[PDB]
RNA sequence: CCCGAU
DNA sequence: TTCCGAGATCAGACGAGATCGGG
DNA sequence: TCGTCTGATCTCGGAA
């Protein structure tokens, strides 16, 4: 059962790795024996990660179904620790009115959710998903010129698309797809999102 | 002010000719039975 | 060596089960790769599931039409289908629009809102008789005949 | 300087199809014909001694362009 | 009906002179058509511009060369160098140039099995004569080879502007 | 038999509202060069010959 | 609208 | 007690090769 | 001729 109160902490630490954090390689894998250590008590919130870059806050609230109550028990802690981003990784889903007190609070912290059995897979080792990388701001720029083309005219992806979802993308940022063929393998596509 | 937000380019038309009160007659080199729909409207008018 | 095919549809619901590789399991419903597994999956399931389709009825084909095929249908955000539907959410034109189904609602909406639109593509510079820019009316063409910028004269 | 330096079948076309509606108007031809009387054997016939008075404008879809004398491509 | 929807989406579709695939509004579907550039239609089978063992045993035969030297594995891997190198084969975009290496190793192995079996290349003088004519491949051959194999590779790529999804609609709808 | 089915339109009738050739050899044809075979001039890249063949000889 | 051709 | 928001459940749409031939 | 997508009302449920 404990195959994901475990992997999904290996996905989210694989996550954040990704999204260019500072995940000392022996906390990135771990058998599930070395999670035995705490893997009676928790099935009859003791996971909660603070990494920074080189800050998000990922959350497991126990409560399946976590209301605007839930989110409230940790906005004062969000903001007393004056981090910027965060992650509540769900069980069920978000209450439907709770999920608008993420898009209130918009733009000062950032709190993406997840589900759980959207989590435990990780999509970026998936086969049918390339390798998606996000280009810095001076990417953009040699990209655009040497195709000649404006910001839009770019193939776009979707904000809430699992995989930008995935690497934390704002509006505005453009990934670098490399998908890979058989004549070549380095068939490279880019994308501006939405 | 409020014509650009109902998105009307108001400088093609505004929102005052949605209705009919007057109405183009198509020409006569256009129709060599829609002129039997026309003349069914100046009964009814 | 063993797999198991399901008919369904919740597809991370089984990608998440215990003991699938949930890194190596496709659909063929390529909506619920793209509510799931992003757009560029969903992209190489209408590479692979139309490749898959036409090799069985023989009918061999190149990947390069299917790679623009597919390439065109998610470019815009989502995966959008070759219907009326996806039509709008394709083209910004309206006589291209017009020129396919839904004659009366699509000219009227344009004039609702001031549509202006550009005379491009084909199925607009052919309404309107215009040589279209798509083939050899992509570039143009120059004469090579005696000429130069000359000086004038003094005045 | 960056496009194919081949003369593409849509160039060829057109080239073809404007250097015979221009011979068809009497133009001056430049390759001394020997009795074809249709405009479009005679454009060939331009073609082939590269002798054609016409430049290629190609577009860049940006909006810029880039010149390609007739002279200055390879035909097939 | 299928035909009518597929060519009323997929028409305004054509390869830029920029190499890029565009839609009628200037916005980008593919940046590289289908990733090499390269006509379905002049395509070879499995996909390829080449078939690169057709294109040599083509070249041997149209061009076999008497009174030359055709030695090999040592002068074959380094004429196909100099020769690839040599103020050429920029525009042939190193995913295809792998290819001809590969494949010119593939039969620079080849040369050298055979030539374990028998008869020693030493200066390409062994006493029975017709051992060298096994796998001849002497070097106006090899580099005639890839003058080809450039060459059909280069005419093989999509023509600017050629109505590209247009030919899309009706190879789907056929 | 071709007798009953040979046919050419040179110039001939246009029909009285929308000024395009008839339909009908009896009425002196002209056959509809479909929205199908649009398609196939366009794949062929031919651009100033639907100008020609779409414009200038049928509604000129 | 029928019929018929492909 | 309140209720504001959201998943569930009907009703309406406008599509469905191409041409040619004659009564 | 259903077949489709759309968009329009109800109701059991959580937050303040």
């Amino acid at each position: 059962e404990t195959y994901r109160l475990w992997k999904i902490r290996k996905t989210i630490m694989q996550l954040c790795h990704d999204r260019g954090y500072l995940v000392t390689q022996d906390e990135l894998d771990q058998t599930l024996e070395e999670f035995k250590a705490q893997s009676g008590d928790k099935p009859s919130t003791d996971l909660t990660v603070l990494v920074a870059h080189n800050q998000m806050f990922v959350f497991f609230p126990e409560e399946p179904k976590v209301g605007i109550k839930t989110i409230k028990v940790y906005c004062q802690r969000m903001q007393e620790e004056n981090i910027t981003r965060a992650l509540i990784v769900v069980q069920q889903g978000m209450t439907p009115s709770a999920k608008q007190s993420l898009v209130d609070m918009a733009p000062k912290y950032i709190l993406e959710q997840f589900l759980q059995q959207e989590l435990l897979i990780n999509i970026t080792e998936h086969e049918l998903v390339p390798e998606h990388v996000v280009m810095t701001k001076e990417e953009v720029t040699e990209l655009l010129a040497r195709y000649k083309l404006r910001e839009n005219q770019l193939p776009r992806i979707q904000a809430g698309d699992p995989v930008a979802r995935y690497f934390g993308i704002k509006r505005g940022q453009v990934v670098k797809i490399i998908r890979p063929s058989e004549t070549a393998g380095r068939y490279i596509t880019y994308r501006l999102v939405q | 002010e409020d014509v650009p937000l109902l998105l009307m380019n108001p400088e093609a038309g505004k929102p005052s000719d949605l209705i009919l009160t007057r109405l183009l007659v198509p020409p006569l080199c256009i129709r060599p039975d829609l002129t039997m729909k026309l003349t069914e409207i100046i009964f009814l008018n | 060596k063993y797999k198991l095919l399901v008919e369904g549809d919740n597809l991370r619901a089984v990608m998440a089960t215990h003991g699938v590789k949930g890194t190596r399991t496709t659909s063929n419903n390529t909506y619920e790769v793209e509510k799931t597994l992003g757009i560029e999956a969903a992209r190489t399931t209408i590479i692979n599931e139309i490749q898959y389709t036409m090799v069985n009825h023989g009918m061999s084909i190149d990947r390069r039409h299917v790679m623009l095929l597919s390439d065109l249908m998610t470019y815009k955000g989502e995966v959008l289908g070759i219907t009326r539907f996806g039509l709008a959410k394709m083209k910004e034109s309206v006589l291209m629009l017009a020129s396919f189904e839904k004659t009366a609602d699509h000219l009227f909406d344009a004039a609702y809102f001031g549509q202006k639109d550009s005379v491009c593509g084909v199925s607009e510079c052919i309404i309107m008789g215009i040589p279209m820019n798509i083939g050899t009316g992509l570039f143009k063409l120059l004469h090579k005949a005696d000429r130069d910028p000359n000086p004038p004269k003094r005045p | 300087r960056i496009t194919t330096p081949y003369m593409t079948k849509y160039e060829r076309a057109r080239v073809l199809g404007t250097r015979a509606l221009q011979i068809a108007m009497c133009a001056p031809v430049m390759v001394e014909l020997e009795g074809e009387t249709d405009p479009l054997l005679i454009a060939m016939k331009e073609l082939k001694a590269r002798k054609i008075p016409i430049i290629i404008r190609r577009y860049l879809p940006d909006g810029s362009y880039e010149d390609w004398g007739v002279d200055e491509l390879i035909i097939t | 009906y299928m035909q009518r929807r597929l060519v009323k989406s997929l028409e305004d579709l054509c390869s830029q002179y920029d190499l890029t695939v565009r839609s009628s509004t200037g916005d980008i579907i593919q940046f590289i058509y289908g990733g090499d550039g390269l006509d379905p239609a002049a395509m070879e089978g499995k996909d390829e511009p080449l078939e690169f063992k057709r294109v040599l045993d083509n070249i041997k035969a149209v061009f076999p060369c008497p009174s030359e030297p055709a030695l090999s594995k040592n002068e074959l891997i380094l004429t196909t160098e100099s020769i690839m190198k040599k103020s050429e084969f920029l525009c042939c975009q190193d995913s295809f140039l792998q290819e001809i290496k590969k494949f010119i190793k593939g039969v620079s192995e080849k040369i050298k099995k055979t030539r374990d079996k028998y008869g020693i290349n030493d200066n390409g003088t062994t006493e029975p004569r017709v051992l060298y004519q096994l796998d001849r491949i002497t070097p106006t051959q090899v580099e005639k080879f890839l003058e080809t194999c450039r060459d059909k590779y280069m005419r093989a790529q999509m023509e600017p502007g050629s109505a590209v999804g247009a030919l899309c609609a009706q190879s789907i709808g056929e | 038999m071709v007798l009953d089915k040979m046919h050419a339109r040179a110039r001939g009738p246009r029909a009285v509202l929308t000024r395009q050739p008839t339909e009908g050899r009896s009425r002196d044809g002209g056959l509809r060069l479909g929205e199908m075979e649009r398609d196939c001039l366009i794949g062929y890249g031919a651009s100033m010959l639907l100008l020609e063949r779409l414009m200038i000889s049928s509604d000129a």
